[PDB]
């Protein structure tokens, strides 16, 4: 009942997704600190959809659309009890009416805010906890 | 070519169908919710059941050779788990030559009249019989059947002349057919002659029976779609598929037919008198695919040409896709008709059920008529719309580990009251979803009582990695069915003798029905494990005393439902003596004439009601669309006082 | 409640880890066809089971069966995994593979056995333990495990059948020795020295070790002494022998019994 209970699929799933989030934080190291620009797609100034577009497109291959709104839209919907490393995390900011981020476990997405730029912040948090939306994943490998 | 009983060739197993079994009988006693063991008492009750299925009336059957053949009947366990099933062959053949001993005399005498119907009795029930013993007494009755057929024909049918000649040929074609049935006959009667002593919902696919069930499962047929129906060796294509890609090219029409046709380049053999499956076999294509077409004058004619179409994807749907969601009438009051629940009906009514949550939302009803269970984790995707993430079934395996089934994406979409309506056939997932809306109270219970299936089964392919490499020429390998689960309700009762006792009860359900899951082979007991964790809206389901006298009153103040009750207690009193019917003609004639005369007055009297010109004669009026259903209607006005209720009841 | 006889640990050789570094460097190499891969991938596989490294060695296995599928050695060790994880059904499909790829492979028959034993089909694994009992008869363990079997049907049967058995042998394998305290014939102080007597080295002690503790925990469970069950098997399993049936299956009960003490 340890390592054998899970099945050969499920060890290869492991395998296979046990660097998402070891990816995700290599592009946030080598892009923690960019300043915030609307409509920015270069670390001179991003935007929080254009870094989510940037990170999976270099960090996986996965070519997201350009708006906040068109993410919010791609992939498949998924709920906040089982939310998975490298799924899309949409809040209702509202300073263009959505805000998209990259969760990363524990509570925790990385994302361009308005504020202080790319970071990671808490879900947790009073301003984004009490301004969550939806969940959506689109790493769609296992 | 047809000759005498050396003609009837001595069928053999095939190569695979050894190894076929083998796995088969492996899953069967070594995976399966019922802990049985194939004993010699197994073996013997396998033996009874094949008998049974070689035929059920107990027409051609031979105590002696049964007894014969009876001396082997402890072997059959040896027989299955080693792969050579020899009894089970040589007892097929010896039950196609004896056929023609079955009886000989009658044939193409269909209007001579050689016997009289003075006050005769026949059995309906034919099942508990013992095994006829001499020859002379079958040979004589076996023509009765076929005379007062023709005797009912001559009450009520199409000319003479015109039928008769075909029914000849239909009888001789029948003759032809059974001398065509194939080995994969025999193996899957077997098979399922197994599965059925094993469990009622325990089966065997063969692969022809596996591509039906995925094509069932899937929609995606790989060809050309049309429903087809044949009649002494031509198939008549209806090719209802209208909007079908292989339709778009309609050159030919139901008329415009031919028999010998080629596929995607392969020599065009001329098929004269093969069997349905067999041409629907070579009709059919991978994805990718050509077929060829001749073009005919488009009526009755002589003249062929070649030319070619294409097979692709084809997805026949007899289903509504339809969302017009308006408020019409006095609230949003529809009716959802299911035909099945398919691993692509989440997928398709979620175009439906979805996009109103933020809108005024209404009662609206769905209706499981007539359903028949496709997928459990749909069937749970599909119950998660109503219910705000909750546990929908629970599964229990033969150990005893429980398993609660909820699909955990997604709140309730549709936050309006609801109303289900089923009937007694429905499926077993039906059952489910209306479990789930009645232990959690959101939606009514209306209708009859369901079937009472509490089985869960695995559907599962016989194909080993292995076999593609070493076995190129094996041909596809049959699929299983078998139990391996049992489902339960959140309130912890079951639903596999009990069924669902429904708020509102309908007139056609109070009659004591010979049907359901009682009168199965071998169904499962009937256990309530503990209850499950679920939060109820109002205890409602026990008391529903407010619409019940009021669809009393309305089933009370209209003569449908009265003439309804007349029709079951015309069942009622027919049930009696409904096994042994008795052929008078003179009193069959006046039953006749009393029937069309209450059909008469009854639709005199609704054209009455509702102001459509009477019918005088039966020729005018074409075959048509009668009435739908009242209850769907009772359903629509209990939504309506529902929400009644929800104006007048949110304090 | 009594004193036992130890054995060092069995700690991973020099050789296997040479070898295992070599097969990681081969396998890193193009240079190599197909049957030769799934041959060097069953092996490491073997080698990882013999480590006690089973999801690895499944790993390898499962490469193994994806490049050549007709391996029954491979479904073997499959189905091995399958009845460790409690998957009893996999397990029988398994060995159905692996008597279906070759029906001599007698040992799958033992496997299968012991999946049906702890899958609840006492008869049907009766059935299988018996053919092996039959490939075999003077084999102590065979007889043992047939015993183990038909001890949910029938005890005073089985202890009788398994008292034929070891009258029937030519009791030259020391195994027997179990079978005797199964028929209270010898102490347990009376195997134990027995068992001192018969090992060489460490390893033969571990092995031994392992064996003993095994079926004396099953033994001790039968009995519903729980805590020396639990002593027991631990023992066997501190022995680090990881290629050992008993070892498996001693890691198996512990998971049944602490399975049976968390649901209250």
């Amino acid at each position: 009942t340890s390592s054998l209970q899970a099945s050969q699929d499920e060890f290869e799933n492991l395998v296979r997704n046990v660097d998402v989030k070891s990816r995700i934080m290599d592009q946030y190291a080598d892009w923690k600190g960019v300043r915030y620009r609307l409509g920015g797609s270069t670390k001179k100034g991003i935007d929080c959809s254009g870094f989510v577009q940037r990170t999976f497109r270099e960090q996986f291959g996965l070519e997201l659309p350009r708006s906040t709104y068109e993410q919010q839209e791609m992939g498949k919907s998924v709920s906040r009890s089982n939310l998975r490393t490298g799924d899309l995390v949409l809040f209702r900011a509202g300073s263009t009416g959505r805000h998209v981020g990259i969760y990363i476990g524990n509570n925790q997405f990385v994302h361009a805010s308005t504020s202080s730029g790319v970071i990671i912040s808490s879900m947790n948090e009073p301003y984004w906890k009490k301004r969550y939306n939806e969940a959506r994943r689109v790493l769609s490998r296992s | 070519d047809i000759t005498r009983a050396d003609q009837i060739p001595v069928l053999k197993e095939e190569t695979q169908h050894a190894t076929v079994s083998e796995r088969v009988t492996s899953r069967f006693t070594r995976s399966h919710y019922r802990q049985f063991d194939l004993d010699q008492a197994f073996s013997a009750k396998i033996f009874d059941r094949y008998l049974n299925l070689l035929d059920y009336s107990h027409n051609v059957l031979l105590a002696s050779d049964v007894e014969q053949f009876a001396k082997k009947k402890t072997e059959l366990g040896d027989e299955l788990r080693s792969g050579k099933l020899d009894v089970f062959y040589d007892l097929y053949n010896l039950a196609q030559k004896r056929r023609f001993e079955r009886y000989q005399y009658a044939l193409s005498v269909l209007e001579k009249p050689m016997d009289f119907t003075g006050n005769d009795t026949y059995n309906l029930d034919r099942s508990k019989a013992p095994w006829p013993k001499n020859e002379a007494e079958l040979n004589a009755l076996w023509d009765s059947k076929v005379k007062f057929d023709e005797l009912s024909l001559k009450l009520t049918g199409k000319t003479d002349k015109e039928i008769r000649e075909t029914l000849t040929r239909r009888y001789k074609f029948a003759i032809r057919r059974l001398a065509q049935t194939n080995s994969e006959d025999v193996f899957s009667l077997a098979m399922t002659a197994f599965a059925r002593e094993i469990d009622p919902h325990t089966n065997y696919l063969s692969p022809r029976n596996t591509e039906q069930f995925n094509t069932e499962m899937s929609l995606s047929l790989e060809g050309i779609g049309a429903v087809l129906q044949m009649d002494d060796d031509y198939t008549v294509i209806n090719s209802m598929v209208a909007g079908g890609p292989a339709a778009k090219s309609k050159a030919i029409s139901v008329g415009d037919k031919i028999v010998g046709v080629g596929q995607t380049g392969k020599p065009m053999v001329d098929v004269i008198g093969w069997r349905l499956d067999d041409v629907v076999a070579l009709i059919k294509g991978p994805k990718g695919s050509k077929v060829r077409l001749e073009i005919l004058p488009a009526g009755k004619g002589t003249k062929t040409r070649t030319v070619t179409l294409t097979r692709e994807r084809i997805r026949l749907e007899d289903r509504a896709v339809k969302m017009s969601v308006k408020t019409v009438g006095k609230e949003k009051v529809g009716v959802l008709d299911i035909p099945g629940f398919y691993v692509g009906l989440t997928d398709d009514v979620k175009v439906q059920l979805q996009k109103l949550e933020k809108q005024n939302v209404s009662s609206v009803i769905i209706d499981l008529r007539s359903n028949g269970g496709g997928a459990l984790t749909e069937a749970v995707s599909l119950s998660g719309l109503f219910i705000p993430a909750g546990p929908i079934v629970q599964v229990r395996d033969n150990n005893g580990k429980v398993r609660e089934d909820s699909d955990t994406d997604g709140q309730v979409f549709y936050k309006g009251p609801l109303v289900v309506l089923v009937d007694r056939f429905s499926a077993a997932a039906s059952e489910i979803f209306a479990a789930a809306m009645q232990d959690y109270g959101r939606a009514l219970v209306v209708g009859e009582p369901t079937f009472g299936a509490g089985t869960v089964q695995q559907y599962r392919s016989l194909n080993r990695i292995y076999d593609q490499m070493l076995r190129p020429e094996w041909p596809a390998l049959g699929s299983v069915q078998y139990t391996i689960q049992k489902f339960y309700r959140v309130n912890g009762g079951s639903t596999q003798r009990k069924g669902v006792t429904p708020d509102i009860i309908m007139p056609t359900g109070n009659e004591e029905t010979e049907t359901g899951e009682k009168f199965e082979d071998n169904a499962l007991p009937w256990d309530s494990i503990d209850a499950a964790t679920y939060v109820k809206s109002g205890d409602l389901t026990a008391f529903e005393p407010e619409l019940l006298k009021e669809h009393n009153a309305r089933i009370a103040k209209d003569p449908e439902f009265q003439n309804i009750m007349k029709d079951i207690a015309r069942f009622n009193a027919m049930k009696d003596k409904r096994n042994i019917v008795s052929l008078n003609y003179a009193v069959r004639e006046k039953e006749n004439n009393e029937d069309d005369a209450t059909r008469l007055a009854r639709l005199n009297e609704r054209f009455k009601r509702e102001g459509k010109p009477e019918l005088k004669k039966l020729d005018d009026l074409p075959k048509d669309y009668q009435e739908p259903d009242p209850y769907l209607d009772e359903t629509v006005n209990i939504a309506l006082d529902l929400a009644k209720l929800e104006k007048a009841r949110p304090a | 409640r009594k004193s036992e006889v130890l054995a060092v640990p069995l700690q991973p050789t020099l050789q296997q880890e040479v070898i295992l570094a070599r097969m990681e460097q081969i396998l890193a190499s193009r240079a190599l066809t197909d049957d030769e891969r799934a041959q060097l991938l069953y092996e490491r596989g073997v080698l990882y089971d013999s480590l006690g490294l089973r999801a690895l060695a499944r790993n390898d296995f499962s490469q193994a069966l994806a490049i050549r599928p007709d391996m029954p050695e491979v479904f073997n060790y499959l189905g091995i995994y399958l009845t460790q994880a409690g998957n009893f059904d996999a397990a029988y499909e398994a060995f159905d593979s692996v008597l279906e790829l070759d029906p001599t492979y007698n040992y799958a028959h033992l496997n299968r056995g012991i999946a049906l034993y702890y899958g609840g089909r006492d008869k049907l694994a009766q059935d299988d333990l018996l053919a092996f009992y039959q490939d075999d008869p003077n084999d102590p363990f065979r007889s043992l495990w047939l015993y183990l079997a038909e001890q949910k049907l029938d005890e005073k049967q089985a202890k009788e059948v398994l008292k034929q058995h070891f009258e029937k042998s030519d009791k030259e394998q020391w195994g027997w020795n179990i079978v005797e305290f199964y028929l209270g014939n010898i102490s347990e102080q009376t195997l134990m020295e027995r068992l001192k007597a018969d090992a060489t080295d460490n390893t033969s002690l571990a092995e031994h070790l392992s064996e003993t503790n095994f079926y004396l925990g099953k033994y001790y469970l039968s009995l519903g002494d729980l805590d020396s069950a639990t002593a027991l098997f631990k023992l066997a399993v501190a022995n680090n022998v990881h290629n050992f049936v008993e070892h498996r299956y001693a890691l198996l009960e512990l998971s049944l019994l602490g399975q049976d003490q968390d649901d209250l």
